[PDB]
């Protein structure tokens, strides 16, 4: 992310969320959490016709 | 119109490169009759040449540049004239390479620039 | 540090520059190559407008030099002739020609 | 008043820029740019149409030969306005053309002037035409001829709602709500949604799988050109072969320098290796050397060129002169099309084999295609350029047919007949109302989906609508990697709000922030880069200056420099002062010592704040001050100073997901001074500022309370169902 | 593996090494195509130490083929710990194998003590070669070394890629 | 390590060709009369597997690159304590996480491993 600098291996740049929900999400932990959400999203919205096809 | 004239072209010539508006307007004719246009003023170390316009000109163009020198040593290169099959003369061999930027003290400079900013605007793609 | 040197800037008028058409003649070589000694005097230079190339081939046969033209060069080059004064003498650039030796 | 920025101040900037720019800025600024001026240029590209009749040597008086040429001027353009079937003419307003199911439309004019040649064809002489008659009524108002219709987008240069004030749009009731940006067709309303494109003239280094004897491919597209390394890793043999257009075979690299002009051995490693040093380039260039050394003839290169062509059986020196011509005509057309180039297609062949070669020696990576600086948006305007193209092409193909028809009946032709100015109308009208973005006659398989019936649910819907990008990808082509959300995102698209079902990741909408660029000409650019001490690529020589950066302009090498530096810092002082645009962007790579410009048109970008060092506090701190917020509120108040007034002040700097690449930002104000866990970043070098996050979001997800303390599918699901809420869509 | 072998390591490892596919090219640390004009002495004095050891340990039809060995070599400085890794004797696998599937290529080799294990591979071909073929030296030998490394299989099985060892 | 040799003529690379009568090696061009002799048996060379240690790529004015990170190291040589690190710039799947740090003032490369 633009913010860092190069060669950084540190866990809270590389996708680590120590808050929790009643606290409040950073906004770069934010964004790592909405990519690991639509990973989720694009699996079921397509492997649902993958499967149907299968089933058929 | 076959042989080479090499009688006058043992001395040195200099190289140097003019930017596009300066050569343009020092392509004009009517200055050609061999008028003292201009003069050149070498440092003592040699690294800081300066061009300095003569006053004879408008006033409309800047009257002070600033030279680079690009190679130390220039080999190769040899500059030559061809004149009414047409014969043909070299004129001699090039010496050093140099390059001309406006020079910042000349107020004049920004005011090309500036038509230069003219330039820019007008023409769109 | 304030020593320099008087180089008067003069020209070539019209009259000579309308017999004289200049062409930059560039040749290709990794090694100092000089008429008066890899050329035989008198040499053909000839075209066998930019169509037929230049062809230089020298008395003996020996030194031949075929010459293309390369286009977009948009440094518009100047030639500084020296005069009898000392003065340098303006002469516009028209065509640049590269040359390379025949096998 | 030398104060540090709080939040407030952030939010007092971003008011601004909403009160200068708009949320629909993008569709107009692009509408302008194509009217104003891509119009004149795509008929100025084919002013000049003619006709060579010869003699029929019939008799003697059928010895002359004519020549016909027609010549186009100036285009005119006037306000909507419609024809009724009586005949009268009033200016159409958009109420009537919605109730009345109408079209918003106005007329277009262009000059027109006619010249006729007559030579007397003499057998064995060339002809010599003489100016006899030329037709030009640019001294009368009959010299514009009319040549067709062209929809209008609301609120645009031309409309009429462009100057209204909000009592002028209640007496004509609009709703002072609404923002333009639609066309109005058959008395409907449509939009266009911006088209992902892959970017051209950038070369792009791939890697295949091995069960093939393909090893690695080097691709540009300008024409497309292929140069490929076959030979595995570690083996002895090394093949490198371009594939040339319109020819079917292939032939190695080293026979490509040989035809290009360039004869000795020694020239062609130094036009591909630039370290002498390494050994390992060399040695993979052998193999290239000893199978060229055989042929020192650019002609059995040239006959090999000559027996693929559809033709068979032609003359040895007719091929010679097709294979000649076939390199300046067709091979690497971005670069140049003219005679006598050579030099730099030399160099550029070499510079892209150099990089296939480097990423051969696993010094590099494979480019990343989801890298979204390197993806365009066309909106609009180009699209629409295109087709207009397309349609004058076939327009001035048919009145020349007709033309030579009525020469090979002896009739005069009238202007006003060879013109079927219905050609334009029809065209135009049936691709923004289908949508099939093609000819009426090859629709079936032309892009589909580009033009869209306005949604006007509720607000919001609207606002949804006129900020979409589709990415024609085929919405069943399971390639995950587009789908997925990149790096490259973050501040340009909005993370949350996305479709679900098929066109999931593929339908993107904007952020608040996230503009596009116009255009803009290189010519000016490269004219003041070769003035400040450029040195041209004919004049190069490796080894003389081995330590030289490269020069790119928009993908075409120009040549080198020696000290970067100073020529990136006086350029970025320009760019910041106004004497260039702040659209172009300006890129240095250190590590391999390049220097990229780009003023292409397509390209996203947003706002930031600038960084410098300020040496009386002892440390960085941005440009900005009380004084220019304080400036700012007053004239917010008054509702001058204005958004362009802290852009052209150097305070503020457009950045795109290129330049990205080679800056640092300090996300918070106060970060760059030496609840939830916030950390505190050991960077000190910081360049810019983020003005503030909140801005990485959509207009959709700009609705939610307190987003971050709930999961992310949950905020795009009621990203999604904000669009079925009933309420005012409109005020009137 | 078998019920005796099956809780003891070593075993196991004698397996791994007899099932892996193993060829010259994975073992050469540099299998290097070098010019051999006069194999009878060199300049790099590691292998002429090597040399002098073969040189009075050929037989009588060595000494008569002496002048077979090609104006190139294979010099082969071969890695310790591959060579080790697959319990491979330098001679009988280098050669005996090597030379008894064509008697294509024989080898001036050193024993495992010298601490750089440097073969020399000269191929072997007839004197009655033509002489336009004698002419074309570097043309045979490239193709044959590249036939030579790539076509060689020393131990193993084909087709297993890797063999790894689990609990 | 072979190394490529040029004609002095034409600039074409030199093939290699034997001397039968003295047995000795020369190269020769193979469209001119050159020919010239051979100093060493050494012609060609194929390494297979590359035995290079990590290196830190280009270091010309590599300080300026403000998206690196800094360290508070000391320098070995001319005692300086500000310095820019960073890891090593070629991309081989198996290379070590070992750094390399060059040093603002004398420009000196060093590296995190001092092994002995």
């Amino acid at each position: 992310l633009p913010h860092f600098s190069k060669d950084d291996y540190s866990p809270e740049s590389k996708g680590f969320v120590e808050n929790s929900y009643l606290r409040g999400l950073t906004p770069q932990e934010f964004f790592f959490h909405a990519m690991g959400g639509r990973e989720g999203l694009i699996d079921t919205a397509v492997k649902t016709a993958e499967t149907g096809y299968i089933q058929r | 119109s076959l042989d080479l004239d090499l009688e006058r072209s043992n001395r040195q010539v200099w190289l140097v490169r003019l930017p596009m508006f300066l050569a343009e307007k020092w392509r004009d004719r009517n200055n050609l009759h061999g008028q003292e246009l201009g003069k050149i003023r070498i440092n003592k170390d040699g690294s800081k040449i300066t061009l300095l316009l003569n006053e004879n000109d408008n006033d409309s163009i800047p009257h002070e540049y600033d030279l680079e020198l690009t190679k130390k040593v220039v080999e190769n290169e040899y500059v030559f004239t061809e004149q009414n099959p047409k014969k043909t003369a070299i004129v001699g061999t090039v010496c050093h390479e140099c390059q001309v930027m406006p020079s910042m003290n000349d107020p004049n400079y920004h005011k090309i620039v500036e038509q230069r900013r003219n330039i820019v605007k007008l023409n769109n793609k | 540090p304030n020593e320099y040197n008087e180089f008067p800037l003069r020209a070539i008028p019209k009259e000579d520059l309308e017999n004289m058409r200049t062409h930059l003649l560039k040749f290709q070589s990794k090694k100092k190559i000089n008429p008066v000694t890899d050329f035989h005097l008198p040499v053909r230079l000839h075209r066998k407008e930019e169509f037929y190339p230049w062809v230089m081939e020298d008395f003996d046969g020996y030194n031949t030099w075929v010459g293309s033209y390369e286009a977009g060069n948009s440094d518009s080059y100047v030639l500084l002739s020296v005069e009898d004064d000392g003065s340098f003498t303006m002469i516009p650039a028209d065509k640049v020609y590269k040359f390379t030796a025949r096998n | 008043e030398s104060a540090p920025i709080t939040a407030e101040d952030s939010w007092a900037v971003i008011s601004a820029f909403f009160r200068e720019k708009g949320l629909v800025s993008q569709q107009l600024d692009s509408f302008n740019q194509f009217v104003d001026y891509t119009l004149q240029d795509i008929i100025c590209e084919d002013s000049t149409l003619i006709l060579e009749q010869l003699a029929q040597h019939t008799t003697e008086s059928d010895n002359i030969s004519r020549k016909y040429e027609i010549s186009f001027g100036k285009i005119y353009v006037t306000k909507p306005m419609v024809n009724e079937s009586d005949g009268v003419t009033h200016a159409l307003y958009p109420q009537e053309a919605r109730l009345r199911n109408l079209t918003y439309s106005s007329g277009l004019f262009v000059d027109v002037k006619k010249r006729t040649y007559e030579a007397i064809d003499v057998p064995g002489r060339e002809l010599k035409y003489e100016l006899i008659a030329e037709e030009s009524e640019d001294d009368s108002e009959s010299g514009k001829v009319f040549i067709g219709r062209l929809p209008i987008m609301l609120r645009s240069k031309n409309c009429y709602l462009s100057e209204a004030t909000e009592s002028d749009l209640y007496k004509l009731k609009e709703c002072p709500f609404d923002m333009g940006g639609y066309f109005i067709i058959n008395g409907s309303e449509k939009v266009l949604i911006a088209q992902e494109r892959s970017a051209g003239n950038i070369v792009q280094v791939f890697k295949k799988a091995a069960p093939s004897p393909i090893s690695h491919v080097a691709e540009i597209r300008s024409s497309t050109l292929q140069v490929k390394l076959y030979g595995r890793e570690g083996s002895s043999a090394r093949t490198i072969k371009a594939t040339l257009p319109y020819i079917k075979q292939d032939i190695p690299i080293v026979i490509i320098f040989r035809a290009l002009g360039i004869i000795p051995d020694g020239e062609i490693l130094e036009h591909i290796c630039y370290d002498v040093n390494d050994w390992q380039m060399l040695e993979m260039l052998k193999p290239c050397v000893e199978d060229g050394f055989v042929i020192q003839d650019r002609e059995t290169a040239l006959d090999f060129i000559g027996r693929r062509g559809t033709a068979l059986g032609i003359k040895k020196e007719k091929r010679i002169q097709y294979a000649k011509d076939i390199l300046q005509k067709e091979f690497l057309p971005h670069i140049t099309q003219l005679e006598g180039f050579e030099s730099r297609k030399a160099f550029f062949l070499g510079y892209m084999i150099n990089r296939l070669l480097l990423c051969a020696l696993d010094r590099k990576d494979q480019d990343d295609r989801d890298h979204f600086g390197k993806k365009r948006l066309d909106l609009a305007g180009p699209l629409l350029a295109q087709l207009f193209k397309t349609l004058f092409k076939k327009l001035t193909k048919d009145i020349f047919r007709y033309m030579q028809r009525t020469v090979e009946e002896a009739h005069d032709f009238n202007m006003k007949l060879a013109i079927n100015a219905k050609t334009i109308t029809s065209g135009l009208k049936y691709a923004l109302a289908t949508g099939n973005w093609g000819e009426q006659k090859k629709a079936m398989s032309s892009r589909a989906g580009v033009s869209q019936v306005l949604n006007r649910y509720t607000y919001s819907s609207t606002l949804s609508h006129l900020r979409r990008t589709n990415t024609p990808i085929g919405r069943d082509g399971k390639l995950a990697k587009p789908r997925q959300l990149h790096n490259t995102h973050w501040g340009l698209v909005c993370p949350a709000e996305t479709p679900e079902g098929q066109a999931c990741g593929l339908v993107k909408n904007l952020s608040l922030m996230s503009c596009i660029s116009v255009g803009t000409d290189p010519m000016p650019i490269i004219t003041f880069l070769s003035e400040w001490g450029m040195e041209p690529l004919e004049d190069y020589v490796p080894h003389q200056s081995p330590d030289a950066t490269r020069v790119f302009v928009n993908g075409v090498w120009h040549g080198v420099h020696r000290n970067p530096a100073r020529l990136m810092e006086t350029l970025r002082t320009l760019r910041r002062k106004g004497d260039i645009n702040p659209e172009v962007s300006m890129i240095r790579d250190i590590r391999e010592k390049e220097l990229k410009i780009f003023t292409d048109a397509g390209r996203v970008y947003r706002p930031l704040f600038i960084v410098e060092d300020d040496e009386s506090l002892g440390h960085k701190e941005l440009k900005v001050r009380k004084g220019h917020i304080a400036k700012l509120m007053a004239t917010e108040y008054q509702d001058e100073y204005t958004w362009s007034s802290l852009l052209n002040e150097g305070l503020v700097e457009y950045i795109d997901a290129e330049e990205e690449e080679s800056i640092l930002i300090a996300m918070q104000p106060e970060d760059l001074e030496p609840k939830r866990i916030r950390v505190s970043h050991h960077a000190t070098t910081f360049t810019h500022c983020e003005i503030h996050p909140s801005m990485i979001l959509g207009v959709a997800a700009s609705i939610i309370p307190f987003p971050d303390h709930n999961q992310s599918p949950r905020n795009t699901y009621q990203s999604a169902m904000g669009k079925q809420a009933m309420g005012v869509f409109l005020t009137n | 593996l078998e019920p005796g072998h099956a809780a003891d390591q070593e075993q196991a490892k004698l397996i791994r090494s007899a099932i892996e596919h193993t060829t010259l090219k994975s073992v050469t640390i540099a299998s290097e195509i070098y010019y051999d004009p006069d194999p009878r002495s060199t300049v790099i004095p590691e292998d002429e130490e090597i040399i002098q050891l073969h040189f009075s340990l050929l037989d009588e039809e060595a000494e008569q083929s002496f002048d077979q060995q090609s104006p190139w070599l294979l010099r082969l400085e071969l890695d310790r710990a591959a060579m080790n890794d697959k319990d491979l004797t330098m001679g009988q696998v280098g050669e005996r194998i090597k030379q008894t599937f064509k008697n294509d290529l024989f080898v001036i080799w050193s024993e495992d003590n010298d601490e750089k294990l440097i073969i020399r591979c000269r191929v072997v071909r007839p004197k009655s070669l033509d002489a336009e073929t004698e002419a074309e030296e570097d043309h045979m030998l490239k193709k044959i070394e590249n036939t030579m490394l790539e076509n060689i299989t020393l131990r193993g099985v084909e087709n297993i890629e890797r063999v790894v060892m689990m609990k | 390590m072979t190394t490529f040799r040029f004609c002095r003529d034409c600039n074409n690379m030199l093939y290699p060709r034997e001397d039968k009568e003295n047995n000795r090696l020369l190269f020769e061009c193979r469209t001119c009369s050159y020919v010239e002799e051979a100093g060493s048996p050494l012609v060609y060379r194929h390494e297979l597997i590359t035995n290079i240690g990590e290196t830190a790529g280009v270091v010309q004015d590599i300080g300026s690159d403000p998206t690196l990170p800094r360290s508070d190291r000391e320098c070995p040589k001319c005692h300086s304590r500000e310095n820019v690190f960073f890891q090593s710039q070629q991309r081989r799947k198996d290379t070590s996480m070992v750094l390399f740090f060059v040093c603002l003032s004398c420009s000196h490369i060093f590296t995190s491993d001092q092994k002995n």
